[PDB]
RNA sequence: CCCGGGUAGUCCUGGCUGUAAAGGAUGCGGGCUAGGUGUCGGGCGAGCUUCGAGCUCGCCCGGUGCCGUAGGGAAGCCGUUAA
RNA sequence: GAGUGGUGGCCACUAUUAUUGGGCCUAAAGCGGCCGUAGCCGGGCCCGUAAGUCCCUGGCGAAAUCCCACGGCUCAACCGUGGG
């Protein structure tokens, strides 16, 4: 079910069981590849640019090749960036989440008594330290590394 | 949140063959329940099965044949040791020698029978008769 | 803790008023003319244990079984209760 | 082929169902039309009833009872049961008739078939009790539950219920042996059906 | 509802724990332990 | 049966109307598609299937 | 000798002494003999004769 | 076994019979007791039993398991009725168990003798005790349960020679199936007698539910009505 | 209790108190176990159409009601929105 | 039956303390609601380790007390020699 909410929503993507890419498709990996850096400097976060690569290209999943330089893995958008040093420095979601939480902050300071919307900044930053818990663990940020609104 | 899917799948068993199904799936797939499903055929409980491979952990399809009374999962997971059979026996089966304990030893998973003929002990897993 | 105490070597009924229980028991005094029924009651002790020892090693394997086992048929045989090839059961 | 050709069939309205379905009636359900009615497949009704025909054909004339409370269908159990010589109940069914051995007319059959499941409830009911096969006509409504042979069809209307009776008649005397071939059958269809 | 708890196989001190606050509302229990009849008995724990 | 989950959508392969390129595209696109060359719209996007302004070639497996 | 206890033809399972079972030859062909339990009537299973293969309720 | 012979002789010639499994018997279709259960039958008439199972007659054979009077209010006092509970069996593989109603005790106790015999039932026996392995119909074959309101009874097979550890009504029950020893377990309110009863006895018929191989008959020994030597 | 009047309070701004038959008298997460029939949101297919963000029918997912099978229960009853 | 009754205590009765093995809509009992720290419970595959776990074998856990066979007091209670 949904962390707080509870409800019980099913929408999500149907993969077929695949391990080819398909015939029709055409492009080789260095394409692919410099598509990604072309889309990454336009500006475009991780998820979009996977999003314009099917919509317009016709390239399903990128996570259909092998990667040419270690052979035990499949290849993903996140390590093309890290290939060439574009990479975020913070992860996406959690950079995302922050974002939401700096905005509604602002809203706050205008109108104290909308206590509805408080409760959410609380959830918001609920998950927001679940998260930093996790990619402390695996050593993703500093371990000096913590999270002020006051900031 | 999903924390066991082998007691999962007996219960899933043993529902379905109150209402005369004739074959079943069992949805998160991984070898210790096909080792628990080749311990059951080979007693005749249940016909052939099969492995279906999609994207993800894979799925197991059962025929049943309608020869099961019951079929549990034991939680905890006691150890046992190579002379202590029967007081398991007696808290699980209805006769002396009715249906079968499943035990995880260090030479793989097996009926309490054929671990009590070969002199070792391990932990029970689940029982059917 | 505690030293020793000697214990009773025989047991008495659970309820001491069974109307089926008062018939068996008379029938048996009258027969064999006992004094009183604890005297009775001994020997069905004696019965009870002779039982209690062969269910308990019907379920029992190992060295010291066998010996236990062939040690209560040689007794019982020896006292006249069994024919000379009797088994366990 | 068929017993009748299929036009016979669609004028009669035999393939006409309800605005309603079963999961387990979809066996037998060939479409549904635009306006939320369900049609039924005419040619498993054809062999279904050359199946019941062969079935019946090997009971005790007598022991065969046939039950409709339904008005439309009264008139063609009571001219089936005068052709082929089987006993018939038309109108309400008393209960206890097949339980109660005190009852006047007390009767227990060989085997039994019902009109419409939903309306026959009470002789289903006692019908069951007593372990004897039943064999029921069942629309896009009814359920199979405790029917041990199917025929698929529309029991509510008139000409439907005559036509599947006078078929079902002529099918028994065919397999029984007292008429020598289908045609020998010299008696009309409209003789079967409620009249105004 | 649910399932009794703890159920687990390393979760022997709270079931302890568990049975031990429980039993406190056994009258016959607590009378014995912290020996209530002793403190108001007249007789003082004598027969006669 | 429906034991392995299998797409609802299709890959299509297009012509544009203006250019006359051709192309491959999503049919449940979450953005607006526009041809590669001429930077024409193919593809509106909606609720849920898109709509094709385009001359349709070919459904893809 | 002993006598043998009939045994549904859908699910295989015994038929106890007081349930509400049926029996009654094959429909289409009437050389074997079809049993039914009464779990197997109440939920509209399926039989299959043995020797001509004709099935369904 | 010589007097009912007879008994079942005289019954026959002067029965006449008003259903169809009466018919079957009258005209000696019909020859043993264990060809009239398993086929769905309807049991409506008494003299089948006593034709085929002569012996559920003698004295020895019944038992009346309780006898308990009721009232119902009205403006003129109150109204009293007689509930009889009583049990038939041939002390073999058979056993049936009636209730029976009147405004006197004779007739409450004819009438619970008279259903009993319709509600008969074969049960199967066996050995299956861990520290007794012999073979014989002496006790349950194996575990079974039964409940009814409140009560819930389980059997448990035991040793030869140990007794039936059970209240009174199961005794009584189980004697007069040919039961000679057994463990028991209940939960609920077993001083309520019917329901009591009535456990004990669907305990009994659910030995037919239990799925079974042709190795366990051999290995339990287990008997399907008479034990026939 | 009914009738004519009437202070605090009921309303707004800043705090404190933390209580109800605050009741679905039913703690929360996961898997499984017949059907039938209404209604709300989204999507798909077909047919109409005054071309309307319109109408009718069928299927999938998520909510919200009723009748009911196996099973459960002392019973009232619950029954894929489980007791 | 040379004993048989009264009073107090512990166990059983009792699944009225429930690991085996109880309950919480209407009978005693779900915090007015939610967020979260420790604890407990945790998805699938491959490689390594061997702490838990299983098997074999050395050194220990006095005697008395318990169970079994044989032997000595008339048998027994009791005592001795062996096996547990
Ligand atoms: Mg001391
Ligand atoms: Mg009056
Ligand atoms: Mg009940
Ligand atoms: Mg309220
Ligand atoms: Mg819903
Ligand atoms: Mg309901
Ligand atoms: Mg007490
Ligand atoms: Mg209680
Ligand atoms: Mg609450
Ligand atoms: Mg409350
Ligand atoms: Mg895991
Ligand atoms: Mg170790
Ligand atoms: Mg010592
Ligand atoms: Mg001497
Ligand atoms: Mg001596
Ligand atoms: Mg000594
Ligand atoms: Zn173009
Ligand atoms: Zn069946
Ligand atoms: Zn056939
Ligand atoms: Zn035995």
């Amino acid at each position: 079910a949904r962390m707080h909410a509870r409800k019980r929503g099913k929408s999500g993507s149907k993969r077929p069981p695949r391990t080819a890419p398909p015939i029709w498709l055409e492009y080789t990996v260095e394409d692919i590849e410099n598509l990604v850096v072309k889309l990454r400097k336009e500006g475009y976060s991780t998820a979009m640019i996977g999003t314009i690569l099917r919509d317009q290209y016709g390239i399903p999943t990128v996570k259909l090749f092998r990667d040419p330089d270690n052979p035990n893995r499949k290849l993903t958008i996140t390590r093309i960036l890290e290939k060439h040093g574009l990479a975020p420095e913070i992860p996406e979601d959690l950079m995302f989440l922050i974002k939401r939480a700096v905005n509604l902050r602002k809203h706050l300071e205008q109108h104290p008594k909308d206590l509805h919307s408080m409760r959410g900044l609380q959830l918001i930053e609920s998950k927001i330290r679940r998260l930093v818990k996790y990619y402390k663990r695996k050593g993703k940020l500093p371990k000096d590394w913590r999270y002020d609104p006051e900031q | 949140t999903l924390l066991d899917p082998l007691a999962n799948a007996l219960s899933h068993i043993t529902n379905s063959e109150r209402v005369g199904k004739r074959e079943v799936y069992i949805k998160p797939a991984s070898k210790l329940i096909g080792e628990v499903l080749r311990v059951m055929q080979k007693y005749g409980y249940i016909g052939e099965f099969e492995f279906i491979d999609d994207g993800r952990a894979g799925v197991y399809r059962v025929q049943l044949l309608g020869k099961i009374n019951k079929a549990g999962a034991i939680k905890p997971r006691f150890p046992v040791k190579a002379r202590d059979y029967e007081r398991w026996e007696k808290r699980f089966l209805p006769a002396f020698e009715f249906g079968i304990l499943i035990v995880s030893t260090s030479q793989g998973v097996m009926s309490h029978k054929e671990a009590r003929e070969k002199g070792i002990g391990g932990r029970l897993i689940a029982y059917v008769y | 803790g505690d030293p020793k105490r000697q214990r009773k070597k025989y047991e008495t009924p659970p309820h001491p008023w069974i109307k089926e229980r008062l018939d068996r028991e008379r029938v048996l005094m009258d027969k064999y003319e006992l004094k009183n029924k604890k005297e009775l009651w001994k020997h069905e002790t004696q019965l009870k244990n002779f039982r209690r020892r062969a269910r308990r090693l019907l379920a029992a394997r190992g060295k010291q079984a066998e010996i236990e086992r062939e040690q209560l048929l040689a007794r019982l045989k020896r006292l006249g209760l069994l024919p000379e090839d009797a088994v366990l059961d | 082929e068929y017993l009748v050709p299929l036009d016979q069939y669609l004028a009669a309205g035999v393939h006409i169902g309800t605005q309603q379905k079963t999961k387990d009636m979809k066996k037998f359900i060939y479409r549904v039309r635009q306006d939320g009615l369900y049609v039924l497949d005419v040619r498993k009704t054809d062999e279904r009833l050359k199946v019941a025909g062969k079935f019946l054909a090997r009971f005790d004339p007598q022991s065969i009872l046939a039950v409709s409370v339904r008005l439309y269908g009264q008139k063609p159990v009571k001219k089936f049961g005068e052709v082929t010589g089987a006993r018939a109940i038309p109108g309400r069914f008393l209960p206890g008739t097949m339980t109660n051995p005190a009852v006047k007319n007390f009767f227990e059959p060989d085997v039994i078939i019902i009109t419409d499941p939903r309306a026959d409830h009470q002789a289903m009911k006692e019908a069951i009790e007593i372990g004897i096969p039943i064999v029921a006509l069942v629309d896009t409504e009814n359920l199979l539950s405790y029917v041990d042979l199917a025929i698929p069809t529309n029991n509510k209307g008139r000409k439907a219920l005559a036509l599947i009776y006078w078929i079902l008649a002529r099918e028994i005397l065919y397999n029984r042996g007292e008429i020598s071939s289908r045609e020998e059958f010299k008696i009309p269809v409209e003789e079967f059906e409620m009249k105004i | 509802p649910g399932k009794k708890a703890p159920n687990g196989e390393f979760a022997g001190r709270k079931l302890k724990l568990k049975r031990k606050k429980f039993r406190w509302s056994d009258i016959r229990y607590k009378r014995r332990v912290l020996r209530l009849k002793e403190k108001s008995d007249p007789l003082e724990g004598a027969p006669q | 049966r429906n034991v392995i989950p299998m797409p609802r959508s299709r890959f299509l392969r297009v012509k544009c109307i203006d250019c006359g390129n051709e192309q491959i595209v999503f049919s449940h696109p979450a953005t607006r598609v526009r041809c590669n060359v001429c930077g024409a719209t193919l593809v509106e996007p909606t609720g849920g299937k898109g709509i094709i302004r385009a001359k349709i070639l070919e459904v893809l497996e | 000798l002993k006598f043998e206890i009939p045994v549904c033809t859908s699910c295989g399972r015994e038929i106890t002494p007081r349930e509400h079972a049926t029996h009654f030859v094959c429909p289409n062909c009437g050389e074997a003999i079809i049993w039914r339990c009464e779990t197997c009537r109440l939920l509209a299973k399926p039989y299959k004769c043995p020797k001509c293969g004709w099935e369904g309720p | 076994s010589q007097e009912w012979k007879e008994y079942a002789k005289r019954v026959l010639d002067e029965w006449q019979p008003k259903t169809k499994l009466g018919m079957l018997v009258k005209e000696g279709q019909i020859t043993d007791i264990h060809e009239i259960f398993r086929k769905g039958y309807q049991i409506k008439e008494p003299e089948i039993i006593d034709v085929l199972l002569p012996e559920v007659n003698a004295r020895e054979n019944q038992e009346i398991l309780d006898i308990a009077l009721t009232v119902r209010m009205t403006d003129s006092g109150r109204r009293v009725r007689f509930r009889v509970l009583a049990a038939v069996g041939n002390r073999d593989g058979y056993v049936g168990l009636g209730i029976g109603h009147g405004r006197e005790v004779g007739i409450a106790i004819r009438k619970a003798i008279n259903y009993a015999k319709l509600n008969i039932i074969e049960i199967k026996r066996g050995c299956g005790s861990w520290e007794c392995r012999c073979r014989r119909p002496h006790s349950v074959p194996f575990t079974v349960e039964g409940k009814e309101g409140s009560v819930r009874v389980k059997l448990i097979p035991g040793p030869r020679g140990l007794g039936l550890v059970i209240g009174d009504v199961g005794k009584k029950i189980l004697r007069l199936a040919g039961i000679q020893d057994v463990w028991s377990q209940t939960l609920g309110e077993t001083r309520t007698t019917v329901n009591f009863a009535k456990a004990v006895f669907n305990a009994l018929y659910n030995t037919n539910k239990v799925v079974v191989t042709p190795e366990m008959i051999e290995r339990y020994g287990i008997v399907v009505g008479r034990a026939m030597p």
